[PDB]
């Protein structure tokens, strides 16, 4: 059930490397940064506890007025 | 005349919003924009925010009327 | 050009001190002496375990 | 797997009896159901009555007051169960955590979850005839 | 407080430093007496050679031994040349990485080897350890005899 | 776990550091040592090996 | 991030300390180091468009730093134990 | 550094040694010393505490007053790992930490190190007062049972003071209230354990 | 032995308190224990540090200049912040603390100035990895 | 900000999009002097200047001119940060 | 021979009866000798005025209770250990009470002479829906009822509870130092501060003698 | 109501002295029986060696020709010496002998103020082919200090020459007090304290109650001010 990330930056730490980049190249798959786990290796603020404010903010005013 | 964390916590019952509503009203007496309702006790601007919370005297209209106002 | 130097370091609360039964243990304070429990003789015990 | 919604809306949960294993029981229905929300209306085991007119969650004072009555299944909504898309409800979920109230929204379960598994994990390693051990009915 | 008074469960740790004479294309490193940018009472413990005296008694970060490295093209800013002319310190074109010991390490030299190649000079620091080399070696076996 | 279903945590902690200094006091008040004859063998304890 | 911010803090003050301490001094430090950006000069490049004299550029220079050595030393810079 | 047990440390704040202050909060006392006016530039206030003047360490105890500091250690299997506390200003070479809150770190006395953070940003130290704080995490996360239980060193001095004897000095006596079973027992003429009536006010 | 010594049979004599100056109402086991001193000092495994030296590729703190060293800060600490309510902490501990070039310059001088800002900035460990997958002949970049 | 992080194929006519200049010759420091050479692995034309507001020649140095080309060396004066991008 | 003198910067009166002082400047290993000396002085042995002699009609034992009285009689020989009688006059008296009318039965109602004084006078006794014989008495030490019918539990030391706290004082000299936190508990005779500088002069008097 | 008057001070050795001060009331005896235990060990003015200077030796680490024992062992036999100084708070002794013969307490020159309470103390083994030379510096302190806490008397030139010592002095080593009873035939409750000091020579047990009694009126006469 690990394997079914819909992420490459999160699937790429456990899985080989070779394996998903590949994949996600060739889909050229517009992947966001939600979840925990990829803002820990992108530098974001984690949407889980007092992050989830500014998730909110950002979303909102985002081709949404 | 002591600290209460754990008194503010209950009204909110979120743990959440109350850091992010005693950030903004720190921000505001480490710059000196605004004045403190309570006394100061020799205290810093982080534990000072959090006794406002706890007594009633200020909420999330105050800290948005706190800044359009100079 | 080689030196040596010579540091004697004293017993200072946060060493290490066991036995030869296997019971480690970290000093915590230095207590004075009319502190220390005293039998009605008046021998203040040094290691209180 | 991060608490996104306060509530979905459905009645969906499934059935909480006590251990009735062997002899005695083993754990009571105070303990299974202590800081779980009700799903459905819990009845009285008599002819027709109701005790949780809501099915709100059941704190401390609760759980005493169903040792007056005598009632034994009752349903919980369990987050196994739940509704919501990529997440897991506030309401569905327990409110067993550091505090004594409910869950925050925000909070991320996923990992308090994973971590209370692992951890004590490093403490791990005829019949011919029955009898009854308590009189009663059959 | 009577573990401690009667001196018992003090040790004595013997720690040694070693100095290395690196030898560059811009020039060679030697073991001089003069330090730049440096006082008298950097300079009181320490001899004429470079060396610190047997039993002289070191703070954390004092210089043991003297050791220069000359450089080149420094390309000083202005800023820092305006301050060279106001104190009166000269422009020290050597680089100074002499060996100093680190924080929290304190003690008592209790002796200094040194050790030369073939074909390179000594100091005076040199000539006194083979000389009390020589006294002993000769006063010993003139008393066994 | 009862106290601070009933009261709070803020009469909790300060019970939690108030129960804390009363168990270390009188701790060193009773001088419980253990000993040679504090590991009491039975007397039957031969007659059920025998 | 310490050995960063002492080189900004103290160009930031050297600056602020020839304009706050002479006015007509201040000019001939600046023309003779160029910490304003200007380009560094000669004492008989810059004599020839100021002052007319290669000898009149030099006795206000050691003037302004003496002031200047004074400046340093009450103001808590401790030069004496820096340079040592 | 090594861990060492203090018994005269509140829940809520714990030990740390001079020398470690002094380097953990060296960017704190730099902004220190320019808003008060003994320090003009920062270089000069680099000299200040190096030296180790007698004016550095009244500043010094400003900021440590409020500043939750993070401490954890090596393994790390559960939340309880990563709690806050006060650092207060003490002698030696060892962090003196709370008696009580060794259960939840699960760490003997023995040689164990246990590495501080610092947080930096005003929204670091509110999030770590309010939520990691180690009067908030009094119950653990896997069940309804407390965290913060009285050790084996607390519940031996708490089970001889509740027994019951037989015969005792001063038994069969009455008090008036709890003010007069302390006096009596602190006197020396009665028992720790002995069968007497009391009327109290609860 | 005990009794050639003039001394108690059962080893366990009383001994009076030395801060209270009260008798203790229980026998109390007393003698002499040889005890030993191991070479775990506090003098070679107390240390700290806020600023120093980083490396050339990957900005992360190291040894170096004799002063102290790093600790690391791994996985099994990254999943206990995210089991409470912390954003900021760990988002401070990625970025600003380590593994940047002008978020840490900036910050220390929010720290002097008494304000503090927490700019955002951008970790220094994914920057090398955009240059060492566009290296690859495989594209990324930001659509935002 | 930025958000979306994407993945897609290197197009041949973007690759000469990224790059700014075309590497021919294998070595990369001159053996006497410690110093680049143009066209290298480690040019100064191709990637960055090695100093902080400083060419190659050294004929531009000063502090004033935040982007210039110098006439000797084409080499375009920067921080030292730009030789990683 | 210089030594550190403490000052006291505050006296904490929370109440009219319970008082809390606090010494800063100490020694080292005096920081618990003077807190334990003090207390073992205010506890043990106060001079004082009690009760020592309580009879009554009808005292047959000491569960045997009285008819007409809706309290029981183990109750009442325990509110007159917290009735404050302070007297100067005569050395030994005997007090009267007697009691006619039903409601309540409180303390202001007994007869005192010249020299006998209540403090506290509104100290309910027992309630009736009866006439007793007591006695006071000059004590010095907290005396029980099994040292030397009638008998009861007598407490001559105005103060009721005396504990020390000691801990640490951050010294700009001085890296160790203790401090000392002393608290009393008085029931009102005599005054918290007050009974602390007795204290004092009581163990500096058994020691001037040999002094100079 | 009774003070302690004309104390008895009954000397059975040089070391142990037991003193009977008086029979005082009941509660109080147990009381400054304690009290004077803290006060004996806490604070009480003392002599010993300070400083030692060599002048054939550097450091304390190398040892020397001619004496048996090690440097380190010497310096560890100094802090034994009891040294008693009347008038003077700091003076300055020498040492100094040649010959196979073993030195001792007494072998330090005499002075009109300075009296050595052991004589029989040895400090080194010497022999034919060496002897020793050294000059002893003594000062009058309250209690235990270390020598990196006393950093005084020093010009950044007396590394190589001075040797610093550890200075723990103590007079006392061992008290012990029991409650007696006596009989003044006037009340009942009568206990006299019993205190058994051990002193090791340097202050007489008389003047030792008369100066714990003077530090523990000033303490308990801020209470009064
Ligand atoms: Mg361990
Ligand atoms: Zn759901
Ligand atoms: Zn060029």
């Amino acid at each position: 059930a690990s394997l079914s990330t819909e992420s490459f930056i999160s699937a790429a730490s456990f899985q080989e490397t070779t394996r998903v980049l590949t994949e996600a190249a060739v889909t050229g798959k517009r992947d966001f940064l939600r979840g925990l786990k990829e803002n820990v290796v992108v530098g974001r603020l984690i949407p889980a506890g007092t992050g989830l404010a500014y998730h909110s903010e950002r979303k909102r005013q985002r081709d949404l007025g | 005349a002591r600290v209460t964390v754990e008194d503010c916590l209950d009204n909110v019952d979120n743990r959440f919003e109350l850091v992010m509503l005693a950030t903004k009203r720190a921000r505001q007496l480490a710059t000196g924009g605004k004045e403190p309702k309570v006394a100061w006790e020799n205290d810093k601007p982080t534990v000072v925010a959090l006794r406002e919370i706890a007594s009633g005297l200020v909420d999330e209209n105050v800290v948005q009327q706190e800044d359009i106002v100079e | 050009v080689k030196v040596y130097l010579a540091i004697k370091r004293r017993i200072q609360p946060g060493d290490k001190m066991a036995g030869r039964h296997g019971n480690k243990g970290v000093v915590s304070v230095i207590m004075p002496v009319e502190d220390m429990p005293h039998d009605a003789n008046g021998t203040p015990v040094d290691i209180v375990l | 797997l991060v608490v996104t919604e306060i509530d979905c809306g459905t009645e969906h949960g499934l059935l909480m009896s006590p251990h009735i294993e062997g002899g005695d029981v083993v754990e009571p229905l105070g303990e299974r159901v202590l800081g779980r929300v009700i799903a459905r209306d819990v009845f009285k085991p008599g002819s027709d009555e109701v005790i949780v007119p809501a099915g709100t969650l059941i704190d401390e004072k609760w759980v005493d007051f169903l040792e007056v009555m005598s009632v034994d299944e009752v349903v919980v909504r369990s987050p196994i169960t739940c509704e919501t898309r990529h997440g897991i409800c506030a309401m569905c979920y327990g409110r067993d955590l550091a505090r004594g109230h409910r869950v925050n929204i925000g909070e991320a379960v996923g990992v308090i979850a994973a971590q209370s598994i692992g951890e004590p994990g490093t403490q791990l390693t005829a019949a011919d005839n029955v009898q009854v051990k308590n009189g009663g009915t059959i | 407080e009577r573990v401690v008074q009667e001196d018992r469960f003090t040790t004595i740790h013997i720690q040694e430093l070693t100095c290395v004479a690196r030898d560059t294309k811009l020039g060679p490193e030697e073991i001089t007496a003069d330090i730049p940018n440096v006082g008298e009472a950097a300079l009181n413990k320490l001899d004429e050679a470079g060396i610190v005296y047997v039993g002289a008694e070191v703070q954390a970060g004092d210089i043991l031994v003297g050791k220069v490295t000359p450089k080149g093209e420094t390309q000083l800013t202005p800023e820092e040349k305006l301050l060279r002319a106001i104190f009166g310190e000269k422009a020290s074109d050597v680089k100074d990485t002499s060996l100093r010991v680190p924080t929290g390490t304190k003690g008592t030299v209790i002796d200094v080897q040194v050790f030369t190649r073939d074909g390179v000079e000594r100091d005076s620091r040199a000539l006194s350890i083979e000389k009390m080399q020589l006294d002993q070696i000769r006063k010993d076996l003139n008393e066994e005899f | 776990n009862h106290c601070y279903r009933v009261v709070g945590l803020k009469d909790t902690v300060i019970f939690a550091d108030q129960l804390m200094y009363t168990g270390f006091a009188y701790s060193t008040i009773s001088g419980v040592s253990i000993g040679v004859n504090d590991f009491v063998i039975p007397d039957e304890k031969a007659r059920i090996i025998n | 991030p310490c050995e960063l911010l002492q080189d900004d803090d103290l160009s930031e003050s050297i600056d602020q300390w020839l304009t706050e301490l002479t006015d007509k001094q201040r000019e001939v430090v600046i023309r003779r180091f160029g910490l304003r950006g200007h380009e560094s000069s000669t004492l008989e490049e810059v004599g020839q468009e100021i002052g007319l004299t290669r000898e009149r550029v030099r006795q206000i220079q050691v003037e302004a730093l003496k002031r200047l050595r004074e400046i340093l030393e009450k103001n808590g810079l401790s030069s004496d134990a820096l340079f040592q | 550094s090594v861990i060492t047990v203090g018994p005269t440390l509140r829940l809520h704040q714990c030990g740390l040694p001079k020398k470690m202050a002094l380097e953990l909060f060296k960017p704190f006392i730099f902004g220190k010393l320019e808003g008060r006016g003994m320090a003009t530039t920062i270089k000069a206030a680099k000299k200040m505490v190096e030296r180790e003047l007698p004016e550095v360490w009244d500043v010094l105890a400003e900021v440590i007053r409020e500043h939750p500091v993070l401490l954890n250690r090596a393994p790390t299997l559960h939340r309880l790992g990563i709690q806050a506390f006060e650092p207060v200003l003490i002698e030696g070479k060892a962090i003196q930490l709370h008696p009580l809150v060794c259960a939840a770190y699960n760490a003997d006395f023995d040689g164990d190190q246990m590495a501080v953070h610092v947080p930096l940003t005003l929204e670091a130290q509110l999030e770590a007062r309010a939520l990691m704080m180690s009067t908030n995490n009094i119950l653990s996360p896997a069940n309804g049972e407390p965290i913060i239980v009285p050790s084996q060193d607390v519940v031996m001095g708490l089970y001889y003071m509740t027994r019951e004897a037989i015969n005792a000095k001063g038994e069969g006596m009455a008090f008036a209230d709890l003010q007069e079973v302390d006096r009596a027992y602190r006197s020396g003429q009665a028992s720790l354990h002995a069968r007497v009536k009391v009327r109290i006010n609860e | 032995m005990l009794k050639l010594a003039d001394l108690p049979e059962s080893g366990q004599m009383r001994l009076f308190d030395g801060r209270t100056g009260n008798q203790f109402e229980r026998p109390t086991t007393v003698g002499y224990m040889y005890m030993l001193k191991l070479n775990h000092l506090v003098d070679d495994k107390m240390h700290a540090r806020s600023t120093g030296s980083y490396s050339l590729v990957t900005q992360q703190p190291l040894g170096g200049k004799a002063q102290f060293g790093g600790q690391r800060f791994g996985e099994m600490e990254v999943w206990a912040l995210e089991a409470y309510g912390a954003a900021y902490t760990l988002q401070e501990m990625l970025t600003v603390k380590s593994d940047d070039v002008n978020g840490r310059t900036k910050m220390y001088k929010n720290i002097v100035d008494g304000d503090h800002r927490m700019e955002a900035g951008m970790p220094e460990s994914f920057n090398v990895l955009i240059k060492e997958i566009r290296s690859l002949g495989i594209d990324i970049e930001l659509e935002t | 900000e930025f958000d979306a992080i994407r993945i897609g194929l290197a197009s041949p006519e973007m690759i000469r999009s990224w790059s700014f200049g075309e590497v021919k010759k294998p070595e990369t420091i001159n053996y006497r002097t410690f110093k680049p050479e143009r066209d290298g692995l480690f040019c100064a034309k191709i990637f960055g200047p090695v100093k902080d507001y400083e060419c190659l020649c050294g004929k531009y140095k000063r502090l004033k001119h935040r982007g210039v080309i110098c006439e000797k060396c084409g080499v375009e004066v920067a921080l030292a940060k730009v030789r990683r991008e | 021979n210089e030594f550190l003198t403490p000052r006291h910067i505050d006296v904490q009166v929370v109440s009219q009866t319970r008082a809390k002082i606090t010494l800063e400047p100490l020694e080292r290993g005096f920081g618990h000798t003077l807190g334990n000396a003090l207390r073992r002085i205010l506890l043990s042995s106060m001079p004082g005025c009690a009760v020592v002699e309580a009879e009554i009609d009808g005292v047959l034992h000491e569960y045997s209770a009285i008819e007409g009285v809706q309290e029981d009689v183990i109750e009442i020989l325990l509110n007159l250990k917290g009735l404050a009688i302070k007297l100067h006059g005569r050395d030994e008296v005997t007090l009267t009470l007697a009691k006619k009318g039903s409601g309540v039965v409180t303390a202001a109602d007994i007869q005192l002479d010249h020299d006998v004084e209540i403090i506290n006078g509104d100290h309910v006794i027992a309630n009736l829906a009866l006439n007793m014989k007591l006695k006071v008495a000059r004590g010095r030490g907290y005396e029980p009822a099994d040292a030397r019918r009638l008998q009861l539990d007598a407490s001559f030391s105005p103060v009721r509870r005396v504990s020390y706290v000691v801990e640490n004082a951050r010294v700009e000299q001085r890296t160790n130092l203790d401090k000392l936190v002393l608290d009393l508990e008085t029931n009102g005779t005599l005054d918290p501060e007050e009974a602390i500088r007795r204290a004092a002069t009581i163990l500096q008097q058994q020691l001037a003698a040999f002094v100079d």
